[PDB]
């Protein structure tokens, strides 16, 4: 469905407005939700005062 | 016949408004419908 015209999308019975970005898995439309995380390879410093540590650096 | 648009206008009784539809109003656009030719 790539580089494909409105005429062709209509002829495939598929929406021209459909964004994309989802999977069909057993005839179900599935989206992968963007999971956030702490950035890799980047040093951080925090105060876990609830411990033997006054400060912890992390990577 | 010998007649003029100046004469023609005089045959009517009264025929000779709200002009503000076509105002600029930079905060007011136009509408969009369903074509068959787009991105």
């Amino acid at each position: 469905l790539n580089g494909l015209t409105d005429r062709d999308l209509c002829e495939l019975n598929e929406c021209p407005l459909d964004p994309g970005g989802y999977f069909i898995i057993n005839g179900s439309e599935k989206v992968l939700i963007a999971q956030e995380k702490m950035a890799t390879n980047t040093v951080y410093v925090f105060a876990k005062k609830d411990s033997k540590y006054a400060y912890t650096g992390e990577c | 016949v010998l007649l003029d648009p100046a004469d023609e206008k005089l045959l009517e009784e009264e025929i000779q408004r709200s002009q503000q539809h076509a105002k600029v109003v930079p905060w007011m656009r136009k509408t969009e419908y369903i074509s068959t030719e787009f991105n």
